[PDB]
RNA sequence: UAAGGUGAUAUGAACCGUUAUAACCGGCGAUUUCCGAAUGGGGAAACCCAGUGUGUUUCGACACACUAUCAUUAACUGAAU
RNA sequence: AGGACCGAACCGACUAAUGUUGAAAAAUUAGCGGAUGACUUGUGGCUGGGGGUGAAAGGCCAAUCAAACCGGGAGAUAGCU
RNA sequence: CGAAGGUGUGCUGUGAGGCAUGCUGGAGGUAUCAGAAGUGCGAAUGCUGACAUAAGUAACGAUAAAGCGGGUGAAAAGCCCGCUCGCCGGAAGACCAAGGGUUCCUGUCCAACGUUAAUCGGGGCAGGGUGAGUCGACCCCUAAGGCGAGGCCGAAAGGCGUAGUCGAUGGGAAACAGGUUAAUAUUCCUGUACUUGGUGUUACUGCGAAGGGGGGACGGAGAAGGCUAUGUUGGCCGGGCGACGGUUGUCCCGGUUUAAGCGUGUAGGCUGGUUUUCCAGGCAAAUCCGGAAAAUCAAGGCUGAGGCGUGAUGACGAGGCACUACGGUGCUGAAGCAACAAAUGCCCUGCUUCCAGGAAAAGCCUCUAAGCAUCAGGUAACAUCAAAUCGUACCCCAAACCGACACAGGUGGUCAGGUAGAGAAUACCAAGGCGCUUGAGAGAACUCGGGUGAAGGAACUAGGCAAAAUGGUGCCGUAACUUCGGGAGAAGGCACGCUGAUAUGUAGGUGAAGCGACUUGCUCGUGGAGCUGAAAUCAGUCGAAGAUACCAGCUGGCUGCAACU
């Protein structure tokens, strides 16, 4: 009656990917010093 | 004293909208779409001579144009001026 | 916490505006370089 | 140069023309907003604040021009002296 | 009166656990220190890379510092993998 | 009428390979012989895209807390409405800034998005909404600073800087009360207001500088007083009469408001004033200021909260009374005060002290100079006209900003109600706002965060880490040592509740009337009604316990090193 939309604005949802390098602390596990 | 061809020009449309109503009706305010570089003494000027009215004094403001879209294409309306012009006894369309 | 982007317009402008930019000649290169590859927009200016 | 047109997506509405003055293209003009060397001053580019004339005015105001710096040249007047 | 005292805001940061593909690229919770001062906070400005600035730690300078980032020389060079 | 390419099958060669035809496909491909190669991949922690694995495995974002009955729809734990139940309340409530930017309000929709569903949405998609002489911005002016004609330097490029010019985070004119939409308000409206100019007129008059003198215009800390917001109690008015013992009463429940402006001039604070004459000062000069005398009054003037009157026989108001879409709309409206206690707000940029000795200009006010002079100007009244432009929605301690996220993190200011409490600590509540975008069960180990434990009691551990413990006020008392201030809340003790009396409220504070006075009104004494209200003491009384919760020091000794903050 008031008409089905289908212009869906947000269809176009496309999305990428990316990462972080984090801290680390490895001075126990050091077989040396 | 203003020009007539500048009085012809700072006019646009006539507002309508469910506020605009109520003001007539309330008020005696009439709404109107003006050119968005005219100033409160032209629209005064100009409303009383294109419409033979006296006018008891004008607001204005700046509607500022909303960012729709066409698709995947961001677009901007253009900004408009309104006018709230006052009268003092007459009638208009 | 509190991050390092702490916006403000005045200082945006004032340090990275248009008129900032034509103050000096290495400013006029920035815009030179810009023009010349294309940029749709020359500054942070709006 | 023409029977086709009014840029497009994006069609429609509304229309226009039909040897010819519809459309379209070539030469030549007019108009050409604001910023930007920007140049009347500022400015956080595209805005704010002007002045000086010349008109007009239905007296509230309005219109239009001009006004950056430097070099050179001329005129004018011209400190200590 | 006091670089006084206790103690909220506020500014810090000693300890413990937890979290470690976290709620968070250093937090949370429980305590803790100061809290009229060598105090803290806002808004502008100013100092620039062998440079700044530092009550000092090779600290900090846009989650980057024994020498910031961006672009060029540059397809530097590498008896090495 | 079937090209390449795929996807097959056979056949053939030492091989790399070739050849044939089944299917798909739909338009190209090329024997031979020469020639040129961007000429051959399985790996380079190769590169780019697709899809796996773990794997339906972890998680689903503060443990503030929910359960019904409806509505709606195709469907509801999550949407909405109602009813109860938890949580924040100097916040989780507002109001803004910064930044964002339409998230605002409304209607549709459910794909994608929302860590679940979604009928919902800050999602999509559309439409509407931001109304100003007084609020800001712009603008007048300046600080840090930047730029800077000339200028002075510097191979160029440029640097520094005078006149200047900009530049707030700071000084410069002015509006407040009621009502208004689904969304806008000191902006709309209604009532009451104010400011700055112009232009005339009418009187009356010396006017006139980027120049002079004042002003603006200024520190910290501490002590007052005088107040007011703000509460509390009575009175008053409008109602009520009790789901179960009672309850027309010192009974219960609400309401009790009112502004800018315009007067009036006071608790304060500050300076004595008025003439006359004169000058080695203020580019020069002045009648302003600064200096020096004399005379006479010293009793003269400024500033300033609050109150009070008017504004306002107005508005608002507990409630009714109708209508009705039950959204909501209209209509009418009773009382409308006093006492006490009052801020961190005002007087107050006051006052007192201190050393560390506390911007700048403009507006502003006066003085003249060149000049202008029967003008011009100035001043007062009175009209009249103008005050443009811009911004105003919404978020704003947050799902709208900064952190990639609807991220347990950060983010300047303003307001601050009650009961306990020294308190803006803290417990519970008010206004308001929320229950944290996955839930339902079972009630394993183990983990996390808590509660409690027999006898023991640091035996644990690298080590009292962690836990437990102390805590508050009054009062008594307190060691060595000392730099005489400290140490020190040293250490150690004791008393805390309620009720009644003293006194059913005392001390104190606040203070009506009355009574006088006068230099008689925003007066002063003298009196005292009322109101508020400790600290005790003495006697009883209760529990196991009276800083009964929350909240809130563990203490003492011996030595190292750095004085300390």
């Amino acid at each position: 009656a008031n008409g089905e939309d289908s212009s869906f604005g947000s269809f176009t949802f496309t999305v990428e990917l990316f990462s972080t390098p984090v801290w680390i602390w490895w001075w126990p596990r050091i077989r040396g010093p | 004293m203003i020009r007539e061809e500048r009085l012809l020009k700072v006019l646009r449309a006539p507002h309508v909208s469910e506020k605009a109503s109520t003001a007539m009706e309330k008020s005696n305010t009439i709404v109107l779409k003006v050119a968005k570089d005219a100033t409160k003494a032209e629209i005064k000027a100009a409303v009383q001579k294109l419409f033979e009215v006296e006018v008891e004094v004008v607001n204005t403001l700046v509607v500022k144009g909303k960012v729709k879209r066409h698709g995947q294409r961001i677009g901007r309306r253009s900004d408009w001026k309104k006018a709230y012009v006052t009268l003092k006894e007459g009638q208009n369309l | 916490m509190k991050r390092t982007f702490q916006p403000s317009v005045l200082k945006r402008n004032r340090s990275h505006g248009f008129r900032a930019r034509m103050a000096t000649k290495n400013g006029r290169q920035v815009l030179a370089r810009r023009r010349a590859k294309g940029r749709a927009r020359l500054t942070v200016s709006k």
